[PDB]
């Protein structure tokens, strides 16, 4: 349980009251592509983001919303967050089931 | 502003040869037509 | 810009500035210019091009590898030694 | 296939190859592999404990008179059993050519400093120390540079927000500039440019 | 507007506080505690842009908004109230300027502020007056401020009213003043000792208290009054002043009339006189000790003792020989109460 | 496996105690030289607190690494590196109060 | 190739020796340099008389931004929004919504010179050549809030300068 | 100034009783 919380300068709030959310990203469905789908990544949970009183900009408080990290294996990811002492929500890889296809089955009768 | 005549399909570019909007083909005559950004409609 | 001064000036200089007067540009390139027309480019031929050939980034290849220790005989240099340079020829010293 | 693509000389690839073999045989207590990047850049690996002995010989003649570190880069990668991945460029003069040894390191294991072997590496030890967690043993003086004073968390940790966790601002009631959590306006809009369809059949790992 | 996000420099809050005459000691601090909240402010200048300039950092881009105005024109004050959710009165003056006769400053202006606060439907109005504003023959400020106090109370009755019990800070016109009385030579005491007594509140405490008062739903028409935790004797107090300023200390006993001869002598200067007969009456009259009125602790804030904070306030008066010293060396002054 | 410094706990705890001695004794000099107007006690207490902040760390090497990162700071204050701002920074004095009570937080903001 | 700066060494010949000694005692090169600055006193001063005169620039020069119209009087911008997508400072922010006519348009195109680095990527990026890095280079201002241009501001800049900008682009586009 | 109008346009309770 190689906790390194003291070593990172990260404020306690954000090793505590928020959670990582490991998953392999879903294909954008508008796309037919598959490339970006693979490889684990380690998105954090969203927090508040209001609006700038002037100009209407999306001013934001949380230190680390945009952070995201690729991986080659899930176990490595979980262990990774464990090294950081991170709360986590591991999710299954959800590869599509192989499917039968036949141009001639369209012409049964 | 007034729509250009057509019969039927015809170019638009916004009138700026390599200065206007990139070339497109509006496709109407008697019907009101288009368009890209150029309002150059072809109602006629 | 007067002979009464320019002579004294050049003599004070020991360089005779009047031949250059580089500290101002009295009459350089005219600003308005004729239209460029400008060069076409090597691959613009329509008759024969194939990106499968012209491509460079697809020629990228995984690094050649040796040993992979993870998974007589003679001595040799990384490269032949470079020669000592010739000394400047025309102006050997400064 | 000429005007655009680079010619890539075979010759250099040969000499670097053979020389890689050459060192591979001379001292194989530690050279994990001597891969040659195809655009003529040799680069042997090193067991992290083995840093000093290799580099030492790397200055020492046989042909490896590769004096002067060009740099001491510290690539990071969140995966791997040990994340941080140190790299040493080197240059030999008389045979004008460059090589690039490199290792790996735990977040916590103290690899030794290499200042004595390449001479001009004193600044780098401090750099990587303050841009990373990694520690170099037998280094006369690691300390912060390229930061504020306190600041704490190493940047370049591949995680760790670019906007950091802090900000200074001057405050009249106390008449002093002071730290305070980022409160950032506009927010770093984060595009996801990365796109489907692998472009590179020539690489692409096995699906496994 | 509904407040959003963690309180912070970027944080919104509903407050669109309007502060008048903030160019002075109060409320530069009050604007700052608004600013750490990120709450918008509309501080309007009478004077010149230049003195106001340091107000600028306190905000966050569009927050702070200077506006030109005059206290005399009715609509001029209609300007800066015109969208204010709350309007706050911090205006005060020790030495009576000519063109602003000493009365209107404490009468007319708070008046127009109060009734315009009515017409604009201003959500809250708030106003300051010295604890001794309760009518007394000495000093026209206590009385004129009593008049505008009672007036705004008569005009904007639901307004809470500040009654601060002497605030001490680095930018103070008070503590620095008696610190600077050294320059003449001695320190003019009408008769030393218990001739008069005072209690002080940290400036920071007053500011935090005011904004907390907007933070308090209960702070409606209540007349808040601020007093520091400790009680002191003017003689021992000044004794502590030169105990921290390290300057030589000469008590200067004085028949009461002559000091006023002095004030009349020093009102003469066209600029801003060091002393004035009004200030002369600010001198010798002690603060009343009444606590039953709503006040600082009722806000839940606890006062910061003066004893640890005078040092920073007066170090600039120190001679180089003593310019670096721990405050603790000076010895905490005894408390009469 | 190569240890950084001390083998096993306790050997490292003495290090940290030494460090406390150094910090504690140095503190009045810090308040003096820097003209800090913090109560001379307060810095000491705050030191003790910062020492309580990691008062549950239990790994072998991590603690000695902690005293490495602990040396540099006294190293800086002794060399007059850092400044009044930089050393006053620890007290977070400008921050708006943030109660940890559920309901208190609950009224204030959307929270986590 | 390699050349020796210095390395050349003085002669010990007595004429030369007396020359160097006389040089030291009588400061020849000193008075030489002094004579040199005397010589630069007599050259005509290089200063331009700004404001009244202004320095040379180029058709390609980059400055204040300004969205600009069709000759028809219609605005050019069509919210392909990639100006947002290519600016390294990401100064730009865009929020398109449909026209009642149904044409694509911005609602609040905006930009802030506070973050813009005047690199001219936007100038390159626009397919309809809407936003343009205008020739104007002076608009220093009192207050930070003014820097953060709104859409309307850009249009007004496009109105102020349009003959000028169209002149530059006319003089320049062939090189693009 | 702020541009592009509003957001949520939240509904409010009716004037009529019950
Ligand atoms: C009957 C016989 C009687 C006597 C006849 C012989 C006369 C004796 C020789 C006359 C010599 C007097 C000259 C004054 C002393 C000169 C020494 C001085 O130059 O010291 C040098 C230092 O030089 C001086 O510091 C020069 C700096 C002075 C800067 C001002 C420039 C003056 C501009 C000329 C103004 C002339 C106006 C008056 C003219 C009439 C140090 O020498 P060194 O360390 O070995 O190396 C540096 C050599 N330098 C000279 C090339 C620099
Ligand atoms: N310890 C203390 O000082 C205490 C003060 N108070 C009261 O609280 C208030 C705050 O005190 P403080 O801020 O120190 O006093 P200041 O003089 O520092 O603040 C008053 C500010 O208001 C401006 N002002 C007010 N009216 C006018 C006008 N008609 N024309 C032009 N300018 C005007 C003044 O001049 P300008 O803005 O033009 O420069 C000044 O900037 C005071 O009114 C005081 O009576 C109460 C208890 C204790
Ligand atoms: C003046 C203000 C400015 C300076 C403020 C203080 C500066 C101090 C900087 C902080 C440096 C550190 O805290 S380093 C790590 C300290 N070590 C620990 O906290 C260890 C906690 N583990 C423990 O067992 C602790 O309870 C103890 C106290 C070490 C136990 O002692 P053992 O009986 O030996
Ligand atoms: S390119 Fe110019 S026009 Fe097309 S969207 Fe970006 S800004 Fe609007
Ligand atoms: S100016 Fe240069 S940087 Fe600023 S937006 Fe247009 S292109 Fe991007």
């Amino acid at each position: 349980k190689l906790d390194i919380t003291t070593l990172t300068g990260v404020p306690e709030e954000h090793i505590k009251t928020r959670k990582v959310r490991i998953f392999v990203p879903a294909r954008n469905n508008m796309q037919s592509g598959v490339n970006n789908t693979k490889k684990w990544k380690m998105e954090f949970d969203t927090r508040e983001r209001w609006e700038n009183p002037l100009m209407g900009w999306s001013s934001t408080a949380d230190p680390l919303s945009n952070l995201v990290l690729t991986f080659s294996t899930k176990e490595d990811a979980v262990a990774f967050a464990e090294k950081n002492g991170w709360s986590f929500d591991v999710e299954e890889r959800k590869v599509p089931k192989p499917k039968s296809k036949s141009y001639g089955a369209n012409f049964s009768w | 502003p007034v729509s250009e005549v057509g019969s039927r399909v015809i170019s638009c570019d916004g009138g700026g040869g390599a200065l206007g909007h990139p070339r497109v083909y509006i496709n109407l005559d008697k019907e009101t037509k288009t368009g890209t950004c150029g309002y150059c409609g072809l109602q006629f | 810009a007067t002979r009464v001064i320019q002579l004294l000036r050049n003599w004070a200089s020991g360089r005779d500035l009047q031949a250059k007067l580089q500290l101002r540009y009295q009459e350089i390139s005219k600003r308005t210019q004729p239209p460029p027309k400008l060069p076409v480019g090597p691959s613009h031929k329509l008759s024969n091009n194939y990106y499968c050939t012209r491509d460079g980034r697809r020629e990228a290849m995984p690094p050649s590898i040796v040993m992979s220790s993870q998974k007589e005989k003679k001595a040799v240099t990384p490269a032949p030694p470079i020669k000592r340079w010739e000394l400047s020829k025309d102006q050997p010293y400064l | 296939t000429r005007p655009t693509i680079r010619p890539r000389n075979d010759v250099v690839h040969k000499q670097l190859s053979a020389f890689g073999q050459y060192v591979a045989e001379i001292l194989p207590k530690y050279v994990q592999q001597v891969q040659v990047s195809c655009f003529n850049e040799l680069e042997i690996f090193i067991h992290p404990d083995g840093v000093i002995p290799v580099l030492t010989f790397l200055r020492d003649h046989t042909n490896a008179q590769f004096k002067s570190l060009a740099d001491l880069t510290a690539v990071d990668v969140p995966t791997r059993q040990n994340r941080f991945e140190i790299v040493y460029n080197l240059l030999s003069l008389r045979f004008n050519s460059r090589i690039r040894v490199k290792t790996y390191t735990d977040e916590l294991t103290p690899i030794e400093s290499s200042v004595t072997v390449y001479k001009a590496a004193n600044w780098y030890e401090r750099e990587i120390w303050d841009m990373f967690g990694v520690f170099f043993a037998n280094h006369p003086d690691l300390r912060r540079i390229l930061t504020d004073y306190g600041f704490e968390g190493h940047p370049f940790r591949k995680d760790f927000p670019l906007s950091g966790y802090v900000e200074l601002r001057y405050d009249d009631e106390v008449k002093r500039v002071v730290a305070e959590p980022v409160e950032l306006a506009q927010e770093f809009r984060k595009f996801d440019l990365n796109s489907p369809w692998e472009a590179f059949p020539a690489y692409r790992q096995p699906p496994e | 507007l509904i407040p959003h996000g963690k309180g912070g420099r970027s944080s919104v809050s509903g407050i669109v506080a309007t502060v008048f005459g903030a160019t002075g000691f109060l409320g530069r601090y009050v604007v700052n505690h608004l600013g750490r909240m990120g709450s918008q402010v509309i501080v309007p200048y009478r004077c010149e842009p230049y003195d106001t300039m340091h107000l600028r950092p306190m905000g966050d881009l569009g927050q702070i908004i200077f506006m030109e105005w005059n206290g005399k024109d009715k609509d001029s004050i209609r300007k800066v109230v015109e969208h204010s959710n709350v309007v706050i009165n911090l205006v005060g003056r020790e030495w009576e300027t000519k063109n602003f006769d000493f009365e209107d400053v404490f009468v007319k202006i708070p008046h127009a502020i109060a009734q315009v606060s009515k017409e604009a439907g201003v959500e809250k109005l708030i106003h300051i007056s010295h604890l001794n504003a309760d009518i007394k023959s000495p000093s026209r400020y206590l009385r004129s401020k009593a008049v505008g106090e009672k007036e705004v109370r008569a005009a904007f009755p639901e307004a809470t009213i500040i009654k601060p019990s002497d605030i001490f800070g680095r930018e103070d016109r008070f503590l620095n003043y008696f610190a600077s009385m050294r320059w003449f030579g001695g320190v003019p005491l009408i008769s030393l000792g218990k001739e008069t007594v005072k209690q002080p509140v940290y400036i920071v405490d007053v500011s935090k208290g005011i904004i907390n008062a907007i933070k308090d739903p209960d702070a409606k028409g209540k007349t808040f009054a601020f007093v520091g935790p400790n009680r002191y004797l003017l003689f021992d107090l000044v004794q502590y002043i030169f105990a921290v300023a390290y300057r030589p200390f000469l008590p200067y006993p004085l028949p009461h009339f002559a000091y006023r001869w002095v004030g009349r002598l020093f009102e003469v200067s066209p600029f801003e006189p060091w002393t004035t007969r009004d200030k002369v009456e600010r001198v010798h009259m002690s603060d009343m000790t009444l606590p039953h009125l709503p006040g600082l602790e009722d806000l839940g804030i606890q006062a910061t003792p003066l004893e640890l904070k005078a040092i920073e306030v007066l170090r600039r008066h120190r001679t180089y020989r003593w310019l670096t010293s721990e405050m603790e060396d000076v010895k905490p002054a005894k408390t009469v109460n | 496996v190569k240890p950084i410094f001390s083998r096993d706990m306790n050997e490292a705890k003495r290090r940290v105690r030494e460090l406390y001695r150094a910090w504690y004794r140095e503190v009045p000099n810090t308040v003096h030289l820097f003209q800090l107007d913090i109560s001379v006690k307060q810095g000491r207490d705050k030191v003790r607190e910062m020492f309580m902040k990691n008062a549950h760390v239990t790994d072998p090497r991590v603690v000695d690494l902690l005293v490495i990162k602990g040396k540099m700071e006294l190293e800086e204050t002794i060399n007059v590196w850092k400044q009044r701002t930089h050393i006053m920074r620890f007290f977070h004095e400008t921050e708006a109060p943030r109660p940890t009570d559920f309901l208190s937080k609950f009224y204030v903001g959307h929270d986590p | 190739t390699y050349k020796f700066v210095n390395m050349r060494e003085p002669s010990m010949d007595m004429k030369s020796v007396t020359d160097r000694a006389a040089q030291t005692l009588l400061w020849t090169e000193l008075v030489r340099g002094l004579g040199m600055t005397l010589s630069y006193l007599f050259r005509e001063p290089a200063t331009i008389n700004y404001p009244f005169e202004k320095g040379p620039l180029s058709p390609r020069f980059r400055g204040e931004h300004a969205l600009r119209r069709y000759p028809s009087g219609e605005e050019r911008c069509i919210a392909c929004k990639l100006c947002e997508a290519v600016c390294p400072a990401q100064a730009i922010t865009i929020e398109a919504e449909p026209r009642a006519d149904g044409s694509r348009r911005t609602t609040r195109y905006d930009i802030d010179m506070t973050k813009c680095i005047y690199c001219g990527f936007c100038q390159e990026a626009c397919p309809v050549d809407a936003i343009v890095e205008g020739p104007n280079f002076e608009f220093s201002t009192e207050t930070h809030e003014e820097l953060l241009y709104n859409k309307e501001k850009l249009l007004n800049n496009g109105d102020k300068w349009e003959a000028e900008i169209a002149a530059n682009i006319q003089a320049d586009y062939l090189y693009r | 100034y702020s541009t592009t109008r509003k957001k949520i346009q939240e509904w409010v309770p009716p004037s009529t009783p019950y």
